[PDB]
RNA sequence: CUCGUAGAGGGGGGUAGAAUUCCAGGUGUAGCGGUGAAAUGCGUAGAGAUCUGGAGGAAUACCGGUGGCGAAGGCGGCCCCCUGGACGAAGACUGACGCUCAGGUGCGAAAGCGUGGGGAGCAAACAGGAUCCUGGUAGUCCACGCCGUAAACGAUGUCGACUUGGAGGUUGUGCCGGCGUGGCUUCCGGAGCUAACGCGUUAAGUCGACCGCCUGGGGAGUACGGCCGCAAGGUUAAAACUCAAAUGAAUUGACGCUCGUGUUGUGAAAUGUUGGGUUCCCGCAACGAGCGGUACAAACCGUAGGGGAACCUGCGGUUGG
């Protein structure tokens, strides 16, 4: 059970169901005895370079402390979800609860 | 950007560039 | 490597007390625990020749300690290899 | 210590084209230069900063 | 034929030839010219003067469109990069901006071995 | 590049051992440093050269004047079969040509169907060794197969670099090629044979089941008594002729 | 053993961006390409050029550094899983458990091979055009097996101790930018050492332990035999015969002029007469005097190939350029 920083962006046309996505991902966190330290939904942003003819993406910053197996399930469904077009899971040394520079 | 095309236009053996880098390093000592 | 809780458990069992960590039995037990754990790792990864160098160091070091323990006191040596299922 | 999510700080260490400025110009320490470079690479992946200006 | 009045000029300045192509914002070609198509061959084709008259031929070819403003994007490292720009500016076309579009790999493909002369 | 050592030239002429009554033709006399010692022992000596001033000099030579017949045309495009019937005898050739163009000329001479009695030439030691060497050796190659199919190769003398002026950095050797009166292993088409040799020796370190995979199958090779587990350099000239005949018959 | 630190350390799986090539479509229409100049080649069936879309393989610009990591060979996008080593602080604990190693075992660049995939670029060979150019097969890539060789080099075996010092990089940590205390690393240099070059606390200084290896050049790391390998070959390893040298380092010359003394160097020799300015001045280990790349006496290493071979080419490595 380690601390992992997870960032993923959602297709702008599907931004309405982003809160629905958050709960299901968080449900797997709480269900696996994991503690979600901080979450910061950045909403739509401007992409530096276009990807798949998209100029804006719904950035979601999530910091999670959870074991590896639940994270593996979390990353597998990211690849199988069409709403998210880019994902990044980063292991952190220590849990951090602080406001991001983006907010 | 013209200095990089001069380097990337023709392939250079990796041992060749390594010696030039060493030669440049010892040249800057004065 | 080996977990601190796993290391502490082995120290408590084989060692006389918690402070005692350098005893011959404790070191062999810690080495044996890591050696056995790595067996699953190297079975999956046959191309990791750099880590296998570290594994051989544990096996070679464990051999030296067992020889030293056997040369000094055979009684606790046999009592340890039978406890550890070695030799 | 550096954060890949701080776009304002990172852009101080990139050129107009997007290339990383060398440590010898800014005079930053070796340890933070590696952290800055790695942080910028993560920022490029998340489309926070561009790789080049020719996108 | 058609009236656009605004386009972007692509210049391919290699070490053997220079190509000037006039295209619109969408990227559809309108008229092109090359230094080698103007009677310059061998060493003469690789001269900046060959590109200088090549741009004028391209301006003559695209004069039907009545283009005023154009964007010059330099591609290739060979000589003649500046000569085409001067001719386009001296032909009456208004210079908007100049940018470099030389493709630079990020250590992608192995390049051909250097010729030994 | 020319030759200055006299005893080397004396050894060459003695090695050739010319006589009278039979036709001999020299390719590219040049300065005629070698044409002089052979123009005294022959009644009618023919030469082929591409220089006008040198030909005029040879025509005015006191010793080599009446004995010389100059041909001012390219030797590679020359038709050597006409001179054989013109003199009513097989030709004898002693080229001593530059190594750059000597190899194509030898194969050009091989194509006139044994119309030449003998061919003496100066080549590199490596080139000469390749012609002579048999299978199961590094020197053996596709040049060897196409060489000893037509003629028999016999090394005469290795020429040190000091003999030539200016002395080059590599050795030299004079070799005599004797075309076979009867082919020990005749073939139906040398183009097929050349195609096989250039196919096997392109990849001469792999087993012949891989280098000749696009032409022969495993059963075909075993059907001819050829082990597919042998390298190209292990295959004798006879087997190469055997495969060439088989390929022409079956394709 | 506890805490913590940095790192292209290793293995496996993903993903991103630039670029190359090809494919489809649109705009667009005569060249493109290449060279000293050309031609083969590519092109009215529509190229090159431009925009968009897709496929595919390989490699990771900048950062990047006489930077880092690894026993060596080697190791550079980002992310996750597994894993080795190192270092620092403060203790606890074991109580010589150590060092070095013939055989042995594993590891081991590039090239090469076996089986099956993959194949964009590059490219031995090959084919063609010229007097290098076009095209392009193996190969480079992947899985597994083999090969076990390099100028695999710091041409310096491993381990330990002791011995003047400066400047810098790189990672720790203690105290109040200063101030010490560690590890690795770069340059300069003292004694000392060395034939000289040079090395010089990371020794080629001063000693101890053990292992490997050499005793003229060529023949030759070749033959034979053994062992290993599918082969290429690798390893172990001569003799006959021949030459009286081969070689290292440094010096003096080639490609106005000397002496005396002194000084430097084991020495050949240099200094004087090496520099600045204008015969002259000044500086000056000199002071005064008399006068007017060389194999000379790019190269190489390992491997693979050659049918335009007076040698040349592909791959990696070395500076002994
Ligand atoms: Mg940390
Ligand atoms: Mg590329
Ligand atoms: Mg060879
Ligand atoms: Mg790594
Ligand atoms: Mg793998
Ligand atoms: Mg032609
Ligand atoms: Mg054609
Ligand atoms: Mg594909
Ligand atoms: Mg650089
Ligand atoms: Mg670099
Ligand atoms: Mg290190
Ligand atoms: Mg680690
Ligand atoms: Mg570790
Ligand atoms: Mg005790
Ligand atoms: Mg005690
Ligand atoms: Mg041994
Ligand atoms: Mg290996
Ligand atoms: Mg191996
Ligand atoms: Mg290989
Ligand atoms: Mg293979
Ligand atoms: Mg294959
Ligand atoms: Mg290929
Ligand atoms: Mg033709
Ligand atoms: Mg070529
Ligand atoms: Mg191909
Ligand atoms: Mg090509
Ligand atoms: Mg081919
Ligand atoms: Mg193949
Ligand atoms: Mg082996
Ligand atoms: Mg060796
Ligand atoms: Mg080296
Ligand atoms: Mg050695
Ligand atoms: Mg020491
Ligand atoms: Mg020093
Ligand atoms: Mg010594
Ligand atoms: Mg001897
Ligand atoms: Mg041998
Ligand atoms: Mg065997
Ligand atoms: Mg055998
Ligand atoms: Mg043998
Ligand atoms: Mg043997
Ligand atoms: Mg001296
Ligand atoms: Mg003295
Ligand atoms: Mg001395
Ligand atoms: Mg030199
Ligand atoms: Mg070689
Ligand atoms: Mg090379
Ligand atoms: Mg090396
Ligand atoms: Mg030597």
């Amino acid at each position: 059970m380690r601390h992992y920083e997870i960032v993923f962006m959602v297709h702008p046309d599907q931004s309405e169901q982003v809160p629905g996505m958050i709960e299901r991902y968080t449900a797997a966190i709480t269900g696996a005895e994991g503690k979600i330290h901080r979450l910061e939904d950045w909403g739509r942003r401007q992409l530096a370079y276009p990807i798949n003819k998209l100029h804006k993406a719904h950035y979601v910053l999530m910091n999670v402390e959870a074991p590896q197996e639940v994270i593996d399930e979390l990353e597998t469904t990211f690849r199988f979800n069409d709403a998210v077009i880019r994902s990044m899971v980063m292991r952190t040394k220590h849990a951090v609860t602080e406001a991001s520079p983006m907010v | 950007v013209l200095a990089e095309v001069r380097r990337r236009e023709f392939y250079e053996k990796p041992t060749t560039e390594r010696k030039r880098a060493k030669a440049s390093a010892v040249k800057r000592h004065a | 490597s080996l977990s601190t809780e796993a290391t502490a458990k082995i120290v408590s069992e084989f060692g006389r007390d918690a402070n005692d960590t350098g005893s011959t039995e404790v070191q062999v037990a810690l080495l044996t625990a890591q050696i056995n754990h790595l067996q699953g790792h190297f079975a999956e990864h046959k191309k990791d020749h750099h880590s296998r160098r570290g594994l051989l160091r544990m096996v070679s070091q464990r051999r030296k300690l067992l020889d030293y323990l056997k040369r000094k006191d055979v009684a606790r040596y046999t009592q340890l290899i039978e406890r550890l299922g070695l030799r | 210590e550096i954060d890949y999510k701080d776009i304002a700080t990172l852009k101080n260490y990139i050129t107009e084209s997007g290339k990383i400025v060398p440590s010898r110009i800014t005079g930053t320490r070796a340890k933070y230069q590696r952290q800055l470079a790695r942080a910028i690479k993560r920022a490029r992946y998340l489309s926070l900063l561009p790789y080049t200006d020719r996108h | 034929r058609k009236q656009v009045s605004d386009g972007v000029a692509h210049i391919h300045a290699s070490f053997n030839n220079t190509i000037v192509t006039i295209t619109d914002r969408q990227g559809n070609a309108l008229g092109w010219a090359t230094a080698g198509g103007s009677g310059f061959r061998g060493s003469r084709k690789s001269t900046p003067f060959a590109a200088q008259v090549a741009a004028e031929r391209c301006a003559d070819a695209v004069k039907e469109y009545g283009i005023k403003n154009l964007e010059v994007m330099v591609k290739g490292p060979g000589p003649g990069r500046e000569s085409t720009i001067r001719a386009l500016n001296a032909a009456g076309f208004r210079i908007t901006n100049i940018t470099d579009v030389t493709p630079i790999p990020h250590n992608g493909c192995r390049p051909p071995k250097k010729r030994r002369v | 590049n020319f030759l200055n050592d006299q005893f080397v030239i004396d050894s060459i002429v003695s090695a050739i051992n010319p006589q009278k009554g039979q036709a001999m033709v020299e390719i590219g006399p040049g300065l005629a440093a070698l044409t002089e010692p052979v123009g005294e022992r022959l009644d009618q000596l023919t030469v082929i050269e591409l220089d006008r001033d040198l030909a005029a000099r040879l025509q005015t030579h006191p010793f080599l004047g009446p004995k010389l017949t100059i041909y001012q045309q390219d030797a590679m495009t020359f038709n050597f079969g006409e001179l054989a019937e013109k003199m009513g005898q097989p030709l004898r050739v002693f080229g001593n040509l530059p190594y750059n163009i000597s190899t194509p000329l030898m194969f050009h001479l091989f194509s006139y169907t044994d119309a030449i009695a003998d061919m003496h030439f100066m080549l590199q030691k490596e080139v000469v060794n390749r012609l002579v060497a048999g299978p199961n050796s590094k020197a053996y190659g596709r040049l060897s197969v196409m060489a000893q199919y037509y003629c028999n190769v016999i090394p005469v003398l290795e020429v040190p670099p000091s003999a030539f002026t200016p002395p080059p950095k590599v050795d030299s050797a004079v070799v005599r090629l004797v075309p076979h009166a009867t082919m020990p292993h005749p073939v139906k088409d040398v183009r097929v044979l050349s195609r096989i040799t250039t196919e096997a020796f392109n990849q001469r370190r792999k087993t012949i089941r891989n280098s000749l995979g696009n032409l022969f199958s495993v059963e075909v090779l075993t059907g001819m008594g050829i082990d597919p587990a042998m390298r190209a350099e292990n295959i004798s000239v006879a087997q190469y002729c055997q495969m060439a005949n088989y390929l022409a018959e079956n394709a």
